[PDB]
């Protein structure tokens, strides 16, 4: 299923057809991502369970060295990072980075706690570490002076924001879909009519409350206007 | 009953030259009285707004029986080119322009993209304004393989938006029935353009309501002022 046909159920089992309602699909587009990860979450976090391909997304990377702190030369060695900004991954999956190939590589995510200190193990200095520092980039770190040549990475994951990981998907064969409608929602279909409930209840109630209608210089709510 | 047998229950329900204080319409009269009540009652049926039948066009077999002779069926193909509309996939339809209330409308898709469904008859569905722009893009209640939206537009048009190439267009409407006319009225003088005799196409069931209706609206023309 797409974006589409999840906020059209929604939007029609509330009937908001009309151009002129007060509630359009952006609402229904921010209620459906947010309430993914709010059952994402109590799904998945209690005990572990197995996690259907549903949920998962790759977002498609592009690396450059970059220094530690600044160009100082003792200021550490220098890191890969994703050109641009990443999601945050939620806890609950199995987070990987991969070569272009899901089948092939050994690209470590870990946290960024750990990052701080790895590789001292004689037999791990040639493992290549990933961790979103608080910057909002995906750093790389390896002892291993091969890393820096990396230039392009997939990174799969159930991250926590499913507008944010649509649109940065790899290349599809056809091409790239510019609208986010006609991308895929990133949700198994057994945990689709929980979401859409929860999202028909939370704009039932204001679909049909008053509204501040007069354009007189007053607040009109307090009497049911 | 016939256009002779309209005028004499007409006169002997208002009592025409008796002693009482009564009513005379000329033919002319009568046929106007005759067809305004046809054309009222016809309506108030369809849209269910009677009281005393309280029922709509098809919603019990006294209505069918009554309305079954206004029933006509319409197939186009033709389209009309330029005109401007909300769509760039958007085809219009000149309607028969004897329609009253279009109740069936269908249309029959001639496409190579839906493969091996070609000729998939699509039900047309009226569709208002404000909900063009949101169901343009729904994938449950916008254009598709088995769905066309009709909007109305000027000139009597229907301006058919479609996914799928629209190759014939099918209608069966309500048509604009003919007056009832008792006599070769003079010239110059017509009921819905027609000057010489028209008989009431519906059934005989509700000749009888209709020349009631007639002459209550006589009584109301000639004693509205009183």
């Amino acid at each position: 299923m797409t974006y589409n046909e999840l906020i059209y159920m929604v939007l029609d089992e509330l009937k908001l057809s009309s151009d002129d309602s007060y509630y359009t699909p952006d609402h229904v587009i921010f209620l459906l991502v947010k309430y993914r990860s709010f059952l994402l979450k109590q799904r998945y976090s209690d005990i572990k369970k197995q996690i259907p391909d549903s949920d998962y997304q790759s977002i498609c990377l592009d690396l450059i060295e970059v220094p530690a702190i600044s160009g100082e030369p003792c200021e550490g060695s220098s890191y890969l990072r994703s050109k641009n900004k990443v999601p945050t991954t939620m806890m609950i999956g199995n987070p990987r980075v991969y070569p272009m190939d899901f089948y092939q590589g050994e690209i470590t995510y870990i946290s960024r706690d750990r990052m701080r200190y790895v590789g001292y193990n004689k037999f791990l200095r040639n493992i290549i570490y990933c961790s979103k520092a608080p910057d909002g980039y995906l750093y790389f770190k390896s002892w291993n002076p091969q890393f820096l040549h990396l230039e392009k990475v997939s990174f799969n994951a159930i991250f926590e924001d499913a507008k944010e990981a649509s649109e940065m998907a790899c290349p599809e064969e056809n091409g790239t879909i510019c609208k986010l409608e006609d991308k895929e929602f990133p949700i198994e279909d057994a945990l689709v009519p929980p979401l859409i409930e929860l999202v028909v209840k939370e704009l039932r109630g204001p679909e049909y409350s008053p509204k501040d209608e007069d354009n007189n210089a007053k607040d009109d709510l307090p009497d049911a206007r | 009953m016939t256009n002779k047998e309209f005028s004499d229950g007409f006169s002997t329900l208002l009592n025409s030259f008796g002693i009482t204080p009564n009513i005379t319409l000329d033919e002319y009269e009568k046929s106007t009285f005759l067809t305004n009540a046809q054309e009222q009652l016809i309506i108030d049926i369809y849209s269910g707004r009677n009281i005393i039948y309280g029922k709509s066009f098809e919603q019990t077999e006294e209505i069918r029986r009554y309305l079954s002779n206004l029933v006509e069926t319409y197939e186009t193909s033709t389209k009309v080119t330029g005109k401007l509309g909300l769509s760039k996939d958007s085809v219009f339809f000149e309607i028969p322009q004897d329609t009253w209330f279009i109740t069936y409308e269908v249309a029959f898709l001639k496409d190579s993209r839906l493969g091996c469904l070609d000729g998939i008859e699509a039900s047309v569905v009226p569709l208002p304004q404000d909900d063009l722009y949101r169901a343009k893009d729904n994938p449950f209640r916008g254009p598709s393989k088995d769905r066309v939206l009709r909007l109305d537009i000027k000139s009597d048009l229907a301006e058919l938006i479609s996914k799928y190439n629209v190759d014939k267009y099918l209608m069966r409407y309500i048509s604009q029935p003919t007056p009832i006319i008792l006599v070769d009225l003079p010239d110059g003088l017509s009921i819905n353009g027609v000057s010489t005799e028209s008989e009431c196409e519906l059934n005989p069931v509700v000749h009888r309501a209709i020349l009631e209706r007639a002459v209550q609206l006589a009584i109301i023309s000639k004693t509205q002022l009183t």
